[PDB]
């Protein structure tokens, strides 16, 4: 798991891969790990894939909620406070790293919440297994108030590094840029890796497996 | 260590379980009996800990007792062993767990005849033939090799004589009593005790 | 420990100390054995006891085994060795080989046992 | 380890316009065997199958509460239900037991109704739900069936070709494992027709 | 060694266009403690051949004296053969392999740059006696930082001049120095080319620290 | 695993499976469980692979120096006691073997159980592994001593395949052998699932 | 970490590293570990950096309500022992480290310390951390009595760079913050603006 | 304390024929979650009729092919003869037994071919036990690569199948077929796969890319 | 569990052994011969370990029938008693230490009749009547009820069928029968086995 | 225990405590840490008492007999050489921390460092023992690049007074020794003639 966030002079860049992993072995080629909280914050998941999924849900729940009742929309900060309060009353049992980013009307922010509750405002996070190889991009290429294309670019190449180095990551680059009028979710922006199309097709024949009994139930 | 063996006809079920109570390397009881009465036709065959035997088998059985007498007709071999699995799965994962492996035998009016094999852990599963304990190890594959779907009664207890027989020749405990009792449409029939 | 070469060979192609421990064992007691048709008897000659010494202890007729017995000639004192190691190779093959112990395998022992020791070092 | 000790395998195919779902039949404690005739698959909806793969009291334990959810889903709205919010329903059963979970891995298999659209997917034992296009597997011999599912899987497959392709990539994966077999039983799930095989596999 | 006390970090190696790069910064950390700051832990073998080495330093000064005297006896004989840089990696991993059986291992990681016969070498040992030949090479929180930063730059150009793999290598100090807890702004740059090995003095990169005031 | 050998009038019946696992995987259905020491000695498979393998083999080399030196041929007695006071030297350890060594020797027809806790003794049948219960059962309820020859045959066959059929660790081929005074022969290699078709109909 | 205040005659200057550390790997090397709870009152942070944040915004909101119910500007001692009930009461779950600097118009500066036992003591001067255990020998031989802000600045910048040298669990920036009557005026020194001291070579 | 084993990854795959044998293996080495190497091949010829597959802990991988190179030399000076597959094979299971308390992590398959001309290959697991088969695959993928093995090799589970001998054309897109699935699934499997061929001319490589990721 | 059991009287000695090897769960042999030939009138019977069993009393065997072929005349039973007690209480502190409970039984031409008991630990101590295993447990107060020092040997098998009839009843473990041998003036003689 | 060497233009100035604990209770308030090995060659020993004692009796006869088959003075780095030997080679037995530092006529004034690894590195200034850790700061601040001899046994009492006042383990007299071509001079600082240092009281 490779996830990552910058913050540009407009708004913030999210990344994250799609390879999910059971063990050692890939589950999932293709698996969101950018996620919904309100409809200008969006947040990258990492830790244990069930844990990520439920605290998200709950906190976009809380946040509409939220949001209806005061007529406006949410803050980071309010984003960032949900998510640091429950996960510190779990003392870090709810395995969740959360890279958190979103516009407000203050601006960008930019969150990493830890799964044991512990909040650092950044201008550029990375958390996950290739989080390593995703902040050695960052400590090299990054640069103040950056223009939009510059900054997905500083991203995807960070995500990248990620996938081919560790072996926890892989598959398709997944972006979010969020602007303080415009929002681009690019689910697949760049596929590095493909399957080597099959040039000996393994195709069964009509009759070649053995059947015992067999029984057919007519639907509506 | 105890022992159970369940043997199902095309309209009986034939049940057999050994006589020793035992504690550590002491038979304390010459004949005791495993099986608990649920209903006119449904017997069950209780397996495990000390304790844990005694308090489940008879908190169903008086349970199912229960229901007898608050509606008029008695619980269905299939209904018995589905309650019977729902108290041993939620108290599983609770503070006081039941560590038995039981044995449900049962004759339907509808139906006919039934068995079925229950874990320790609350699994259910319907068999023709199920046995318990470490003397299954080696009566099973005799119960694979000479069981037919149509198989009399006769016949059964003479299949049922070559298992108890390979207990006193191969398997390390003392096992000399068994209980055999045959479930069928009139109900509960106690069978001579073969005896070694 | 002592390594010195005790039989060599010489220029006529002798082994002189193979050749001097066959002439101890001509000036040894006279034993005879015979092989029959059910039962083998050996027997020892020139006894030269002094009727004054006891006759139990002095017997050349030793048995290794329940099944295997032997007579000897020349130096007693090497012999007693050659027995004694020989009646615990008769238990060792047990703890092996089930089986007894036959004729063949003993002499066998016996044979590269005395053949070692014209080969090795200070022997 | 908790999920080898009763064994079992299931798998969910998807194809043109229908959905395959095969399971062994076997239960077993540790290594004896004791059943041969064990059911993984249950019917959700006339058109909608779940298969439970682990414990086989979990397995069990699962399909009965969420058969108790699905009946007062049914009866307080006028409609059946649909793959995703069924796949939701065990995500929700599941992680209830958070700190101390079912031991199995739920995979959905069906067509989608009124819109006869195909659906699989597969779930954790805390409840993590998935969506493929091609395949979900889930069991003891998870590594056996995916190097079978990844070669013999083609993208748009008749409900004819997808029988022959599901059964051969749980056969030749089951007769691997040692904890899982005594034959497979395969649920093709058409618009018109439930075609149910029990194939001939090892008895070893 | 059981227990490693005073250890030394990362360790970089890339090989260029007739010759190759190493460099290691110069400490000594016992525990989480910087205890030396001055001390080489890269070596010069022979006039083709060079050494650095991470883990503990005690370890690396008893294969130093190793190294140091086998070179010496061999220059005693004068027959006009020398140890190649594949030579020294061999013994290397047969070395670290014999201890490694021993139960009684040499804590140690290193990286061998060689330049010989017009061919660049770089070779990686462990303390167990894992090996390998690889073009860009990093020890410790090296492989996790500066490796991915090693990688893409010879993705995409293979073959790099003596300039052009210097300045990848003080980039690469620099996110070791921002991300590695254990280390620190002074290293030694040490080259192998067709005139021998040279090692440079203290060298420290320049670090900028601009995300201090934009947090608010 | 299942291995299990019996003795009778003809000869000695010799019968084992072929499946090897690691863990829940399945390395090999058509390992050769079967050890084949000598043209008159043979063996069995149980626990370890190459602890059963290297030591029966250190066995054969042995018994074939025992041939050279002595002029006859090794007592199954012996060469019982060979390998039980090899592998004794090495106990508590690491080593899992549970062997039977059978052979026409000159006492009569010789069956062995060698173990590597340090385990040998004589007996008329024996069944070694994981499957061992299960092939008890249905070998006694069958035995005899006045047993013909094809009914040695399919006594020990069917007695591996309803280990096979309740053992998980137990499956892949059947492998049966007759031990005669001049020697063993292989008698069949059939398959669990070819068996599975044949004792059906 | 090394955490650092020091009182003087107007108010308080307080000081600290940057560098947060989870095993070997820095999370972020510049962490702000000055956490103001009131106008004049700040706080610093060391040990788990989940334990430290979480206390330090239920004492914010507990003063809070406390310095609007009782309409007076709230009290540094008063501000110490919320985090010291806190400490006490939860110690053997908490990991915390906190040093509370502050300023009120009945006292004036102050500085408190609370270790992980959930002790309370009011000091001249307080180090905490892991790089504190480096400068004890230090900042007794340099500290005198009655110094002026400018010279505790002095004081405070020069104790952490000297920590943050040995220390690798410290290190980063140094962050300063001076508070008196006036307000609270803070300023971090970078890279060349750190205090060199020369390094021991032949 | 102290370990002096380490998972390498890396799996190796071989399959018999009539007058051929293919050694094949990922270039892949790594450690933890990070990859040391994408290039290190796990074939290994060693005379003209036997090539080795070394597969689990590479620091004793490296020695022991170093201790078969090194007896392949003792055999050869003092017989006169080039050593067999058969005889390879066997003095493997020695070696690998010389070890039996302090065990090479490492999962050996050796291809070639006997007197004869056929194909042959041989299986063996960290201790020493071996045996003669078609086919086999070990390592990290060895689970994901048999199954698909038994299949189309052995024609298992198939009702009304020709039995269609065995051809290299056939058997090396077999090859190329597993290892491309088994990149997709299992993480130490991918970079390169590299095929070495066993023939009455000789022995040939073959390397084909695979996922970088 | 294997079990033996050995009873002193004026002029003779009675010892009987079980014919159970057992492992697991399983009976492997119905007939396996616990009892060792050490000499003409002395008899060795070893319980215990798996290998240690059959390895150290071979081993004591051919040591003392060494003795009789190095000397002519073989070892009393003290002597006998005596040398397999110091080959197990040296090898007790050394590397390889035999886990081995065995009981010596022999007739002295001078002394008489003789019992010895043994631990794994190497204690000897000479007793009138001694039993090794779990089913000592049941079988020596029974042979502190009944025993006197002038018992004929037609009311000591008699005694020893007693104390075997207690464990077809009590003991856990399965023992169907027992091989029985008498040692006297004549020497060693096999009974008739007790079989049950 | 606190052990302190400080390289000067004409030899060196070597400096250690006194307190040698079992626990948390003093065995001896008196001890000599400063070891002899020859006319101009001292050790400073830290960490097990057993094992330091062993190991610079065993230099000295190492030494003693070396010195006398070269006729010749011995090297600082010979004798350095020899506890290095000693202490790499049994370095999962012993529990040593030795900086040994003296005077000979080919170089001059040497101080070398053999920590708890094995490992061997000439230092212009050293300082081991539990105590040592506390005075990282002063040191570092306090080092000025060509100190007189004067100058260096005031900059090693000081630091030595230091670490003894916040360390627990180290304690007592600080016992200080100024090797030079005159040979060995040492002097015992006694209660009140210990560097005084205030304590910061409210």
């Amino acid at each position: 798991t490779t996830i990552a966030g910058v913050v540009y002079k407009d708004g913030i860049v999210l990344g994250a891969d799609t390879r999910a992993t059971e063990g050692m072995v890939v589950a999932d080629k293709n698996c969101s790990k950018i996620h919904f909280i309100s409809p200008n914050i969006y947040c990258c998941g990492a830790g244990t894939a069930a844990d990520t999924d439920m605290t998200t849900q709950l906190i976009s729940s809380n946040l509409e909620l939220h949001s209806l009742t005061t007529g406006r929309l949410p803050r980071v900060v309010t984003a960032n406070r949900m998510l640091k309060q429950m996960l510190f009353r779990y003392q870090g049992y709810i395995g969740a790293a959360l890279v958190l980013g979103g516009v407000d009307v203050t601006g960008p922010h930019l969150y990493s919440i830890y799964p044991h509750g512990s909040t650092d405002k950044l201008p550029y996070v990375t958390m996950g297994s290739g989080s390593l190889a995703a902040m050695a991009v960052f400590e090299d290429k990054f640069r103040p108030d950056m223009e939009e294309e510059e900054a997905k670019k500083l991203v995807s190449e960070a995500i990248a590094a990620g996938i081919f180095n560790d072996l926890g990551s892989g598959s398709n680059i997944d972006l979010c840029v969020i602007s303080k009028s415009k929002l681009d979710f690019l689910r697949p922006f760049s596929v590095p890796n493909k399957k080597g199309t099959r040039l000996g097709r393994y195709r069964c024949e009509k009759g070649t497996t053995a059947v015992l009994t067999e029984k057919v139930t007519p639907l509506e | 260590m105890e022992y159970l063996i369940g043997i199902q006809g095309p309209d009986y079920v034939l049940v057999a379980s050994d006589r020793v109570a035992a504690s550590n390397i002491v038979q304390m009881k010459d004949d005791h009996d495993k099986m608990f009465k649920m209903s006119e036709k449904i017997l069950l065959l209780c397996v495990g800990e000390a304790g844990d035997t005694v308090q489940f088998a008879e908190y169903i059985q008086k349970n199912v007792q229960l229901y007898k007498m608050r509606n008029g007709y008695e619980l269905s071999p299939t209904a018995a062993a589905n309650f019977t699995r729902r108290n041993l799965a939620d108290c599983l994962r609770s503070r006081t767990p039941y560590h038995v492996n039981l044995l449900l035998a049962g004759y339907d009016e509808h139906e006919g005849p039934a068995l079925y094999y229950m874990d320790y852990l609350a699994a259910l599963a319907k068999a023709p033939f199920a046995a318990h304990g470490y003397g299954a190890f080696l009566t099973l594959s005799i119960l694979d090799r000479y069981y037919t779907p149509t198989i009399s009664r006769e016949r059964a207890v003479e299949l049922l004589r070559k298992c108890l027989e390979e207990l006193q020749k191969r398997f390390i405990l003392n096992l000399p009593t068994f209980s055999v009792r045959v479930i069928d449409k009139d109900g509960i029939h106690n069978l001579e005790n073969i005896a070694f | 420990s002592y390594d010195r070469a005790i039989t060599v060979f010489s220029p006529d192609g002798h082994l002189f100390q193979v050749e001097y421990a066959q002439e101890a064992v001509k000036k040894g007691s006279t034993a005879v054995g015979v092989r029959g048709k059910d039962i083998v008897v050996l027997g020892v000659e020139k006894k030269s006891v002094a009727k004054l010494q006891d006759e139990r202890t002095v017997r050349k007729i030793c048995a290794l085994d329940d099944n295997v017995c032997m007579a000897f000639a020349g130096l007693t004192a090497d012999a007693r060795i050659v027995i004694n190691r020989a009646r615990v190779e008769c238990q060792s093959h047990r703890l092996t080989v089930e089986d007894p112990v036959t004729v063949e395998y003993i002499t066998r022992y016996i044979a590269s046992l005395k053949q070692r020791y014209t080969q090795s070092n200070g022997r | 380890s908790i999920m080898s000790y009763n064994g079992g395998a299931v798998m969910a195919m998807k194809g043109k316009n229908c959905v395959a779902i095969a399971a062994d039949r076997r239960f077993g404690i540790q290594a004896q065997m004791v059943t041969t005739d064990f059911q993984k698959i249950f019917p959700m909806g006339d058109r909608l199958y779940i298969g439970l793969a682990g414990l086989a009291t979990d397995v069990q334990t699962v399909a009965q509460r969420l058969k108790f959810r699905l009946n007062l889903y049914e009866l307080k709205e006028g409609r059946q239900i649909k793959p995703y919010t069924l796949m939701s329903m065990v995500a929700n059963l599941l992680y209830e037991k958070r700190f101390g979970p079912y031991y199995t891995e739920p995979v959905i298999a069906g067509l989608d109704p009124k819109t006869f659209k195909p659906f699989i997917c597969s779930l954790d034992l805390i409840g993590c739900p998935m969506v493929t296009d091609d395949f979900v597997v889930s069991g003891t011999c998870s590594e056996q069936m995916y190097g079978m599912c990844e070669s013999l899987w083609e993208p748009n497959m008749d409900p004819e070709h997808l029988f022959e392709t599901i059964s051969q990539a749980m056969l030749n994966a089951v007769d691997r494992d040692a904890v899982s077999g005594m034959g497979v039983i395969v649920h093709v799930i058409e618009k018109d027709k439930i075609t149910t095989r029990t194939l001939k596999a090892r008895m070893d | 060694t059981q227990n490693p006390m005073v250890t030394g970090t990362s360790v970089l190696g890339v090989k260029f266009d007739g010759g190759v790069v190493i460099a290691a910064d110069m400490l000594g950390s016992y525990g989480s403690l910087a205890r030396f700051r001055n001390i080489s832990r890269i070596m010069r073998v022979n006039d083709s051949t060079m050494l650095g080495a991470s883990g503990d330093y005690a370890d690396f000064q008893y294969l130093k004296q190793v190294l140091g005297q086998m070179v010496i006896d061999e220059e005693l004989l004068g027959d006009g053969h020398s140890y190649s840089p594949r030579a020294i990696h061999s013994w290397l991993t047969r070395a670290m392999y014999s201890r490694r059986s021993k139960m009684n291992p040499l804590w140690n990681t290193m990286v061998i740059g060689g330049y010989a016969d017009g061919e660049s070498f770089l070779g990686y040992v462990d303390m167990l006696g894992v090996a390998y030949e690889a073009p860009s090479l990093a020890t410790g929180y090296g492989a996790y930082l500066a490796q991915p930063l090693l990688r893409e730059v010879l993705e995409k150009q293979p073959v790099l001049s003596q300039t052009e793999a210097r300045e990848l290598v003080e980039r690469c100090m620099r996110v070791l120095y921002y991300r590695d807890a254990r280390s620190y702004n002074r290293f030694q740059i040490a080259t192998v080319t067709e005139k021998g090995v040279e090692i440079e003095g203290p060298l420290s990169a320049q670090t900028n620290w601009d995300i201090a005031h934009m947090i608010s | 695993t299942t291995t299990l050998a019996f003795k009778f009038l003809h000869g000695v019946i010799v019968a084992a499976d072929s499946r090897a696992t690691a863990g829940a995987y399945i390395a090999s259905q058509t390992v050769k469980k079967v050890i084949e020491i000598n043209p008159y000695l043979l063996g069995t498979m149980a626990g370890g692979a190459a602890d059963c393998s290297f030591w029966e083999r250190l066995l054969a080399r042995q018994c074939r120096i025992y041939e050279l030196r002595n002029k006859e041929r090794i007592s199954v007695a012996a060469a019982s006691k060979l390998l039980a006071n090899m592998v004794y030297q090495y106990k508590g350890m690491g080593l899992s073997m549970g062997t039977m060594i059978c052979g026409w020797d000159k006492r009569g027809p010789g069956l062995y159980y060698v173990d590597s806790e340090g385990n040998r003794i004589s007996g008329t049948a024996f069944s070694v592994g994981s499957g061992s219960v299960y092939a008890y059962g249905v070998m006694d309820r069958g035995y005899s001593y006045d047993l013909k020859v094809e009914e040695a045959y399919d006594l020990a066959r069917r007695a591996i395949y309803q280990a096979t059929y309740r053992d998980a660790y137990s499956g892949g081929a059947v492998n049966l052998y007759h031990v005669r005074e001049d020697g063993w022969i292989r008698v069949s290699s059939d398959n669990v699932a070819d068996l599975h078709d044949k004792y059906s109909s | 970490t090394t955490i650092m205040a020091v009182q003087f005659n107007g108010g308080v200057v307080l000081g600290a590293d940057s560098r947060t550390t989870t095993g070997s790997y820095i999370a972020n090397r510049v962490t702000d570990k000055l956490t103001p709870i009131h106008d004049h009152i700040f706080c610093c942070r060391s040990g788990s950096a989940a334990d430290t944040q979480a206390v330090a915004d239920a004492v914010t909101y507990q003063l809070g309500f406390h310095s609007i119910e009782l309409n007076e500007p709230p009290l540094v001692h008063t501000a110490a022992s919320l985090f010291k009930e806190m400490c006490y009461r939860y110690r053997e779950d908490l990991m915390a480290g906190i040093i509370i600097a502050g300023w009120d118009p009945q006292e004036g500066g102050q500085v408190y310390s609370v270790p992980m036992g959930g002790m309370m003591v009011r000091q001249s001067f307080a180090i905490g951390g892991s790089g504190s255990s480096y400068i004890y020998g230090y900042v007794d031989a340099t500290y005198r009595e009655g110094m002026t802000k400018d010279e505790c600045l002095q004081f405070t910048a020069n104790a952490l760079a000297l920590a943050m040298e040995r220390d690798g669990s410290s290190g980063g920036v140094i962050r300063l913050a001076a508070i008196q009557e006036s307000g609270v005026e803070r300023q971090v020194l970078l890279g060349d603006q750190i205090p060199k001291f020369t390094i021991a070579t032949l | 304390r102290f370990s002096p084993y380490a998972f390498n990854g890396g799996t190796v795959l071989a399959i018999a024929g009539e007058d051929f044998s293919i050694v094949a293996s990922d270039t892949r080495l790594s450690e933890g979650f990070s990859i040391h190497t994408r290039d290190s091949p796990k074939c290994y010829k060693l005379t003209d009729k036997t090539v080795i597959g070394c597969s689990g802990f590479h620091g004793d991988c490296l020695t022991l092919t170093k201790i078969i190179e090194a007896r392949l030399k003792m055999y050869k000076h003092s017989n006169n003869k080039a050593m067999t597959t058969g005889a390879i094979a066997a003095m493997l299971s020695t070696i690998l037994y010389s070890r039996r308390f302090f065990p090479y992590y490492v999962y050996n398959i050796i291809g070639g071919l006997d007197e004869e001309g056929k194909g042959a290959v041989y299986s063996f697991d960290p201790v020493g036990s071996y045996q003669r088969d078609s086919f086999k695959a070990g390592g990290s993928a060895s689970a994901m690569l048999q199954p698909l093995l038994d299949n189309q090799v052995g024609f298992k589970n198939m009702q009304n199948v020709e039995h269609v001998p065995l051809t290299l054309d056939r058997a090396m897109r077999l090859v190329k077929d597993v290892f491309i699935s088994a990149a997709e699934r299992d993480v130490y499997t991918g970079d390169a796969l590299r095929i070495c061929i066993v023939t009455k001319e000789g022995i040939r490589e073959e390397t084909v890319p695979l996922r970088k990721d």
